[PDB]
RNA sequence: UCCGGGGCAGAAAAUUGGGUACC
RNA sequence: GACUUAAUGUCACGGUACCCAAUUUUCUGCCCCGGA
């Protein structure tokens, strides 16, 4: 009589701000959530509030269940009839009811013996309350036959606390991209999900029928649900100032932008990376430590101070610390540096017939419970708006994109998501359906819409609740192949393989084929791939789910339906029904057996299974792969500067995310890398727009307004297993152009996957094709997947350097001479008995004269004049190579012996020996701006002399290095490009090939190694003797067998010289062959010319390359094999001689058979690199530096070549020593 | 300073962008472009931007909307919302001379297309006093500026006097005919002087495509008339329609506005109250106004932005309409052959009242009735919702469907207006092509189908009708193998007929017009673009469009199609429909008569309609109807709800 | 009047721009 | 109680936060004269 029943949501139901029902019209968002709980607000300051659900919302779901279960029972219930009851107000006779029923009404053949009135009436009639003192108008509680009172939350309380808003969406079908979207607010069902209300019924007549229909209501206010019948915040943000104050008062600001990107990824780490201190420590050696972590905040090192904050802040948890202090950090930034939309806001909200619907008598109506896992196949990615947006009642972003979470963070494949890929993938099936419209007054009555008003699904919500990595995505400038300005943003990504439960209700007379046909086409099975593409950013392949553990019940509701309302359709207990046998089944419940297969299913075979066609392959890198991750790089313990991208992937038997993140480029850039090798071959690239542009890009791509008809998924490496180390150590480093020695802030280091050409990083990755590629696209994509394999496009950073060469592509089966002679020098040649000695390094001054071309060659396209192809090379070596691998400081295992001694082995991977493309592409770009004349890329502007001005001010203007495009690059920095600019020009890594492999010596404990000299730094003061000198240009090291003075005092070196003053390093032996492979793209003729004069400039002039090349080492010849152009032909010699003698004009331009010693800057460049030992020479020049004094080791009687007795300005005034510098080969000890 | 270089660049885009040369491709980038510089500043500046820059924000506003045009049937809320914004920033110049006189003028014309387009926001009182206040601001200079006489022209609409205004506006050069017409008709009471002014409107009209600025705004002023009773609307209604034939003769689609369906509810219902062959004569101009209206479909702006001779010709009709949207803001109806009676039907909007037009060949009679399609609309929804849910189970939905037919249409059994035995050629309308006109029971004890009487032909149009190998008959067949089977392999079918899988190319392969074509497959139908429709034959389908240019052989040919019609057509969520199915596109590329079921019936019923086909194509479906199964429709409803399935579409 | 010494170990830039309102 | 429903009519499970963007660009693991 006075039923206290009590109604629960299983999942987040939607909220809406309460509105009275005149006061509602002027809102759109409460007119949209009239059958949504209401929220009204308490006290004032629209803080707190009261959420309720009105009873004509639950009458209105439970006339809509009498409506079902007579329906059911062909308009009967437990023996007594029911008529059909009304559902229709005459306007004349009185108003209208609040709400008017848009929808179809379940009608069947009244077999009640009499009219319905008020003394005798059905159940149905009485349910309706049609015949009762109670009409629209409300006068008292006792009036109603049935009432249906308001249902308070059963728990002032804030709305923020409750609800949260979130941003729900319309993706039109055609384009794929979001027609427009409504917010709600989506109640947090765990915590505020129960509302109980009172149903008084004074008639017993229905009570039956109304205790029935209560389990009968499956889902309200968006949800499902069951009726049963009974600051930190602030002090985060005053220490985040701090820490930013610090960073501004070392002037170093630019850096908390990147340290708030490392603190919020550090929630991924865990309490143990800081309170373990195992954030990376530094060099070994360093004063301050590590770049990032070790900058004193208030005195005390930045590791320590976020330890102290740690230990403040322990209450949010770490997780919430690291976000909150990594956002502050950001939002702090922000306000630092600095930082509408036009036609609004793409926010939209949405004459009455009963349209009785009578199912025949006797149907037999079900509903088939559908429960498996839905497994994220890819790194899935479920958008939501940024929380300080997502606030509800009221309507900086550190991370650009964030997932969709819970409050208890666990990652949420939420009920509309679902829902509308459903609906997708439901239109897709049937072939036809509607753009969804909103607010229509007739029931969309498409083959999608029909079966979409059967099917009910369930928020699904993971139970993991880590943190998402975050995806870091570039835009690239098509122009100059480097970062557009303003693109960089970060999303969050859960990890795939993650399950989430899925739950399907269908409710219908039979089962759809095309229902069974999206479930088999999401359904992962043996060689199947689940095709449930859930969420966003489907274009980079995240979230592509796959339906597991499928079970399909039946529930028979024609006759076990008291036992359906007894379980209340297991809604809520469908984990249970995942888990639970066949035995333990619900009465009434049972297993599906006529489940539709894969290949039986008409839909899924012409509409499903084409629509998107994998093609998976496998990249193989030979080179070492570095997609860098600079900001994970700064929080793991190795420090290095930049280390590869790595992915945590979730695994379902464990439950945990795997030990071992997986290696892998990004999907992202596997995308990128496709649309811009179809853009550059198409031209679309080039366009300055793409907005309502339809080119080849961006029909395959998408754009703005089209979704992307191909989705690239991520290219996960196969071959960690068989790596015994994976990540290469590879020290880089500029080296100034004055001075042969290192720059100042110029070094680095790399940590890139250990690819090699013998055993190559295998990269499967895989992406699919929509169905209805035109065959004009789908060539383009064969041929963009032609041009990533042969090498046009290398995958990470460090291209030019030779990093991520992809050596080949594996599609699986599912789918010359130069014979210019230098004269060379006179005082080496006459001197035939090597009496004199010379200086081991000269400098080159070319001049102020640079030529900066303002021109800057895009890299949009292949420009068809310009030249675009490879070169493959042989290097030579004619005096012993050092290249050490720094990667192992004690890589001959002999520092234990002599302790600090550093000793290197040669420059390896994966034990195969190899000179590194930066050496090559450093040692080519001096040879070719010391040529060209181009400015000094990497010099030191910053040191001083002992003074007046620092060595930039001494240093030409002109030959100052090139900043930004807008003044123009020098022929150099054109070719190789600089910050602003990607260099046209890309070295790879040199594979040895064949020669004696080392340079044995006896008295050394490795016989392959050998003990250098010690090796200073250059230092300008003797190059610059006084404040009126200028810079003496360009060193260059002389070609010599100084070595073999190395080699013959190895006894003496070690005895004498300090043993970490010097260091031990593996040497190649002379005649050694390396094959390096030179990739240019959109090349002059002349530029190719130069660059190729620059490799091999004569037959007896070399270069100089590795460790030292004051000793004489390193003197290697580079040898042209073949020179390859593609617009792939082999061009031949005379072809090449004639892109040569092109290079020679250029340079006779800017000057203003070649016989290039005419110029007077090669001429003196080319002594330098010139070679007197070459071929067959008697020559053995003597070369080597003067000793401090006549007392100082390594001193030779008899001779005045002492650096006390040049420096002394009385005996070689400044003058002719710098006059001697700069003069190539000039004898020193007899001195010029 | 740094603003004045700012509107030297909005100031000239803009102007740019104003000038009817600009393409609307490069217009609506112009205008974003000069919007982000503008509105771009406005972000860095707020109030700091002057009044002549907040000028030039709502200009940017006003154009930018001009370029928004409806993507559908409702007016688009991004247009709407510039159009508010655009009110917002120039209010804002109201209340922060030249300035005040060019404020008015773009703050009143702002709100004369907000109150437009969107008459709620904007109130018709509303609108007035804003423009009453142009009159004390003295926004009159009509020599130089059309706004201006746009302003004069929509006060006198609200019922402003203007009777000092008159003297300028209608002797400016800038004022077009429809506005010199407007300010002849309520400035000053004279009726009579707006009838050569107008006219001049609507000879100009035949040029100007249909989605032009001043179609709308002159069925606007004929709705204007119409209702005020001023005895004007009928002959200008009628006029203007003129003009909508000639302009729409220019794939048999239009452009869609929504005014367009009142211009032909407008000028019928002149017509109609305008109606010895005189008298006659008006009834027959009813069946040329419905005709021309079912003539063509009209094609929503999404439908017709996502669709090679029909391409090339189509662009030319998109790029034509999307100009002209901008620029203004910146066979014999008698030739049927004797024995055969038309029924013309057309459903008004403006007044619920559909009317059946009928014209008798022998008597060469025009007569019509009236009759209210609101609730026999709704019982087509109810048979709509239960076919959609149930199939061939809701058979009883269809007879009570079927009976309001006869019941709310009792002039289809009346003798006078179809004769006993006269053949009835149904040209229906909106929903009635839905409707199973033939099979309608006469609301009467034990009434006999309007079937029984006559034999019923329907047509989409009368545009449609049209006037050789008598032994060939080609199938085509991408049905399941179980469904036909003994149909499939009979002797009468020829050689160049896949009779197991058919393929889209397929069918453009049948040559030399074959007495009879099958088609037995699954038709898909494109919820809104009808040219989108498929029929699904092997890989792909062929669809409407294709099947218009790529199908050439079938000249004459009686083609039986397999594919139920509401899997051709997209279900009716509105009394308006002109989703065309593939029947008419093979009605098009000849093929006289098309026989198809019009929802979906078992397969034995379609292949017992073929083999009684085959036997002698001259006899007529009709008596296939009741001498087998069906026109019972009281025992078994559903035998009687297959065999009424059956209509035919196109007759010679 | 004194007989040696290691450096740099990352620097610069981008850290988001926008678009999307069928009914 | 109210806050906070209207009752012969709530398809809002009637709507995927969707769509675009390569963590990349340049850089030789390099090297000699002094320091008070
Ligand atoms: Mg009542
Ligand atoms: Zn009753
Ligand atoms: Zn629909
Ligand atoms: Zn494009
Ligand atoms: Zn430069």
């Amino acid at each position: 009589m006075n039923i206290t029943v009590e109604l629960t949501f299983f999942e987040p139901y939607r909220l809406v701000e309460w509105f009275d029902w005149d006061a509602r019209k002027k809102s759109h968002s409460a007119m949209r959530g009239q059958a949504f709980a209401q929220w009204t607000w308490k006290g004032k300051g629209r803080t707190a509030g009261k959420s309720f659900i009105t009873g004509t919302l639950v009458r209105s779901a439970v006339i809509k269940a009498v409506e079902e279960l007579l329906s059911l029972n062909n308009g009967k219930w437990e023996g007594v009839p029911c008529c059909n009851g009304s559902f229709q107000t005459d306007e004349s006779k009185g108003k209208k009811p609040s709400f008017l029923r848009k929808r179809h009404t379940l009608q069947w053949q009244a077999n009640n013996k009499n009219i319905c009135d008020k003394e005798e009436a059905c159940p149905f009639c009485i349910l309706l309350g049609r015949f009762d003192n109670a009409g629209k108008v409300h006068e008292r509680n006792k009036d109603y036959d049935i009432h249906f009172s308001n249902f308070d939350l059963d728990h002032d309380l804030r709305l923020v606390d409750i609800a949260s808003g979130r941003i729900l969406n319309r993706v039109d079908f055609d384009t794929g991209k979001a027609k427009d979207y409504f917010r709600t607010w989506e109640a947090d069902y765990e915590t505020y999900g129960t509302y109980t209300g009172r149903i008084t019924l004074r008639n017993e007549h229905a009570k039956k029928l109304l205790l029935a229909s209560l389990g009968f209501v499956d889902k309200l206010c968006g949800a499902l649900c069951r009726i049963e019948v009974i600051d930190h915040n602030d002090e985060l943000r005053k220490q985040a100032e701090v820490i930013v104050e610090a960073f501004k008062q070392n002037d170093k600001l630019e850096k908390i932008r990147i340290l708030a990107d490392a603190i919020r990824t550090l929630r991924l780490h865990g309490e143990g990376v800081i309170e373990k201190d195992e954030l990376p420590d530094g060099k070994e050696e360093r004063d301050k430590g590590h770049h990032l972590w070790d900058i004193k905040v208030q005195g005390t090192a930045l590791r320590t101070k976020l330890k102290e904050l740690w230990q403040s802040n322990k209450d949010i948890g770490w997780r919430k610390f690291t976000e909150m202090l990594g956002s502050n950090l950001y939002l702090i930034y922000k306000k630092e540096t600095g930082g509408f939309r036009i036609l609004g806001d793409t926010e939209y909200y949405s004459s009455d017939l009963f349209i009785p619907v009578t199912p025949p008598e006797g149907i037999e109506t079900k509903e088939w419970i559908i429960v498996g896992r839905l497994k994220a196949a890819t790194p899935f990615y479920f958008g939501v708006q940024q929380p300080s947006d997502s606030i509800p009642g009221k309507e900086n972003e550190h991370t650009s994109f964030n997932i969709l979470l819970d409050k208890e963070n666990r990652y949420r494949i939420p009920r509309s998501a679902l829902r509308g890929a459903l609906r997708r993938d439901l239109r897709t099936a049937f072939g036809s359906g509607c753009n969804v419209s909103l607010g229509g007054q007739i029931l969309c009555n498409c083959k999608v819409c029909i079966e979409m008003r059967r099917i009910t699904l369930k928020d699904s919500v993971s139970d993991f609740s880590e943190p998402p990595e975050i995806r870091y995505r570039i835009a690239k400038n098509p122009g100059t192949a480097t970062v557009e300005d303003g693109s960089l943003f970060d999303i969050e990504v859960g990890p795939e393989g993650l399950t989430f439960p899925f739950v399907l209700r269908y409710r219908g007379h039979k089962f759809p084929e095309q229902l069974s046909s999206v479930i088999r086409y999401w359904e992962e099975n043996d060689g199947k791939n689940g095709m449930a593409w859930l969420g966003g950013l489907d274009s980079t392949g995240k979230g592509r789910f796959a339906l597991k553990d499928i079970k399909i019940f039946e529930w028979d509701l024609n006759q076990k339906i008291n036992e359906y309302i007894k379980e209340r359709g297991m809604r809520g207990k469908e984990k249970e029904l995942l888990e639970m046998g066949e035995s333990s089944l619900p009465d009434g419940l049972i297993p599906y057996k006529f489940f539709e297969e894969r290949e039986c299913l008409f839909p899924y075979k012409e509409n499903l299974k084409p629509q998107w066609s994998e093609v998976q392959y496998t990249i193989e890198v030979g080179s070492p792969l570095l997609t860098a991750d600079t900001i994970s790089a700064l929080t793991e313990p190795g420090n290095r500067d930049a280390i590869a991208y790595k992915k945590r992937v979730y695994n379902d038997g464990n439950n945990a995310i795997e030990p071992e993140p997986r290696f892998a480029v990004k999907s992202e850039t596997h995308r990128g890398i496709f649309r811009t090798a179809v853009g550059r071959r198409t031209g679309d690239l080039g366009k300055e727009d793409h907005e309502d542009c339809t080119c080849d890009m961006c029909i395959i791509f998408g754009n703005e307004h089209e979704s992307s008809k191909i989705r690239f998924e991520d290219l996960e490496l196969i071959n960690g297993n068989e790596f015994e180390k994976l990540e290469k150590h590879i020290d880089h480093v500029a080296i100034d152009r004055f001075t042969g020695g290192a720059l100042d802030k110029a070094k680095f280091d790399t940590y890139p996957l250990a690819g090699s050409p013998k055993k190559p990083l295998k990269l499967k990755g895989r992406f699919w094709i929509k169905k209805g590629f035109s065959g004009d696209h789908k060539l383009l994509i064969t041929t963009a997947l032609s041009d990533i394999r042969d090498g046009l496009y290398p995958l990470g950073s460090k291209g030019g350097v030779g990093y991520g060469w992809v050596a080949g592509i594996s599609i699986d089966d599912n789918v010359i001479n130069n014979d210019y002679v230098h004269p060379g020098h006179q005082s080496p040649k006459q001197d035939h008995k090597n009496k004199n000695i010379y200086y081991p390094h000269y400098f080159l001054d070319s001049g102020s004269k640079v030529y900066r071309e303002k021109d800057i060659i895009t890299h949009e396209e292949f420009t068809e004049e310009l030249l675009s192809g490879k070169i493959n090379c042989k290097l030579e070596t004619l005096t012993p190579l050092i290249i050490p691998d720094t990667s192992d400081e004690n890589g001959l295992k002999l520092q234990g012996n002599k302790p600090g001694h550093k000793n290197y082995k040669f420059f390896n991977i994966n034990g195969e020996l190899m000179i590194p493309g930066s050496e090559l592409r450093g040692m080519l770009r001096t040879h070719f701006e010391a040529l060209t004349k181009s400015c000094f890329a990497i010099f030191g502007e910053d040191s001083t002399l002992s003074a007046s001005k620092t060595l930039g001010g001494k240093l030409d203007k002109a030959l100052h290095p090139c900043t930004g495009l807008s003044d123009g690059l020098c022929p150099g920095c054109h070719l190789f490009g600089t910050t602003d600019y990607k260099g046209r020009v890309k070295f790879g890594f040199a594979k040895y090939e064949n020669g004696p492999e080392w340079l044995i010596t006896r008295g050394n404990n490795p016989e392959r190694s050998l003990t250098l000299g010690v090796l200073e730094s250059p230092r300008p003061a003797f190059s610059i003797p006084d404040d009126e000198s200028e810079i003496p240009g360009r060193k260059f090291y002389l070609h010599h067998n100084g070595w073999r003075i190395i080699r013959q005092k190895q006894l003496e070196i070690r005895e004498t010289v300090q043993p970490e003053r010097n260091v031990t390093t593996e040497v190649m032996d002379k005649g050694n062959v390396f094959s390096f492979d030179v990739r240019f793209e959109n090349l002059r003729e002349w530029e190719l010319g130069l660059l190729l004069q620059s490799l091999d400039p004569g037959k007896n002039i070399a270069h100089k390359l590795g460790k030292g090349k004051p000793y004489g080492f390193g003197s290697v010849k580079i040898k042209i094999d073949s020179l390859h152009t593609f617009k792939i032909k082999r061009v031949p010699q005379s072809d090449i001689r004639e892109y040569i003698n092109k290079g020679y004009q250029k340079l006779i331009e800017w000057s203003g058979l070649p016989q290039w010693h005419v110029i007077p800057h090669i001429d003196k460049l080319y002594k330098l690199l010139w070679v007197p030992f070459l071929n067959d020479s008697k020559l053995e020049p003597d070369v080597r530096y003067p000793v401090l004094n006549e007392e100082s080791k390594g001193y030779i009687e008899g001779s005045d070549y002492t650096y006390k007795k040049l420096g002394d300005k009385d005996n070689l005034p400044y003058k002719t020593r710098v006059k001697g510098l700069t003069t190539p080969w000039s004898p020193w000890n007899p001195f010029q | 300073t740094r603003e004045d270089i700012d509107r030297k660049e909005a100031e000239r885009l803009l102007d740019e962008a104003f000038n009817p040369r600009t393409k609307p491709v490069d217009r609506k980038k112009i205008i974003n472009s000069a919007l982000k510089i503008l509105i771009g500043l406005y972000k860095e500046k707020k109030d700091d931007l002057t009044s002549a820059s907040f000028i030039s924000i709502a200009r940017a506003y006003y154009l930018v909307s001009i370029t928004i045009l409806p993507k559908g049937t409702t007016i688009p809320e991004k247009k709407k919302e510039a159009l508010r914004k655009g009110i917002e920033f120039i209010d804002r110049a109201i209340n922060k001379i030249l300035d005040s006189q060019r404020a008015f003028r773009i703050k009143s014309v702002l709100s004369i297309e907000f109150n437009r387009i969107d008459r709620e926001k904007c109130d018709n009182i509303k609108l007035k006093n804003l423009l009453n206040e142009a009159v004390d601001k003295g926004c009159t200079d009509f020599d130089t500026y059309e706004w201006d006489i746009q302003i004069a022209i929509r006060l006198c609409e609200l019922g402003v006097d203007m009777e000092g205004h008159f003297d300028n506006l209608i002797k400016s050069n800038k004022a077009n005919d429809l506005q010199k017409a407007k300010a002849y008709y309520f400035i000053k009471k004279d009726d009579h002087k707006a009838k050569e002014h107008m006219d001049k409107c609507t000879a100009s009209l035949k040029y100007t495509p249909c989605s032009h600025r001043l179609w709308d705004e002159t069925v606007g002023f004929i709705e204007r008339l119409k209702g005020d009773s001023s005895t004007l609307w009928r002959d200008f209604a009628i006029k203007t329609y003129r003009s909508c034939r000639v302009q729409e003769k220019e794939l048999r689609l239009r452009w869609y506005w929504s005014r367009h369906r009142v211009l032909y509810d407008m000028a019928f219902l002149a017509v109609k109250e305008q109606a010895v062959n005189v008298k006659q004569a008006k009834i027959k101009k009813l069946a040329e106004i419905s005709d021309s209206l079912k003539s063509r479909f009209s094609l929503r702006l999404s439908d017709m932005e996502k669709m090679d001779e029909s391409n090339h010709e189509f662009k030319k009709f998109l790029d034509k309409c999307v100009t002209a949207y901008q620029d203004g803001y910146v066979l014999e109806l008698t030739q049927v052959p004797e024995g055969w009676v038309v029924v013309h039907f057309y459903l008004n909007k403006l007044e619920g009242m559909g009317n059946a037009i009928v014209f008798d060949k022998c008597a060469n009679s025009w007569q019509y009735k009236e009759f209210q399609y609101k609730e026999l609309f709704e019982v087509f929804l109810t048979w709509q919702a239960n076919y959609n849910l149930y199939k061939e189970n809701a058979a009883e939905h269809l007879v009570t469907l079927c009976k309001k037919i006869g019941e709310t249409m009792p002039f289809l059994f009346c003798d006078n207006f179809i004769p006993n035995g006269k053949d009835v050629l149904f040209v229906p309308h909106d929903f009635l092509h839905r409707l199973p006109l033939h099979g309608s029971i006469e609301n009467k004890t034990n009434g006999k189908l309007f079937l029984e009487n006559h034999s019923c032909c329907y047509l989409p149009a009368w545009s449609f009708a049209s006037e050789s190998t008598s032994d060939e008959y080609v199938l085509l067949k991408n049905f399941d193998q179980g469904h036909f089977e003994t149909l499939q392999n009979n002797q009468i079918w020829g050689t160049q007929s896949v009779k197991d899988g058919a393929s889209s190319d397929d069918l453009e392969n049948i040559r030399n017009n074959p007495r009879l074509l099958t088609i037995l497959c699954h038709g898909e139908a494109n919820m809104s673009n009808p040219f989108r429709s498929m029929l699904k034959l092997a890989n792909g389908g062929i669809t409407y469009l294709e099947i218009l240019n790529s199908v050439k052989g079938l000249k004459g040919s009686q083609v039986i199609l397999g594919a139920c019609e509401t899997d051709l057509v997209p279900p009716l969520s509105d009394v308006m429909d002109e989703h065309y199915s593939v029947a008419t596109a093979l009605l098009l590329i000849g093929a006289a008569g098309v026989v198809g079921t019009m929802w979906k019936v078992r397969s034995n019923k379609t292949k017992s309609l073929i083999e009684w086909k085959l036997e002698n194509i001259e006899y007529k479906l009709n008596e296939w109807q009741k001498e087998t199964g069906g026109a019972a429709y009281k025992d078994h409803p559903p035998t009687f709800y297959r065999s009424i399935a059956f209509r035919s579409i196109g007759f010679p």
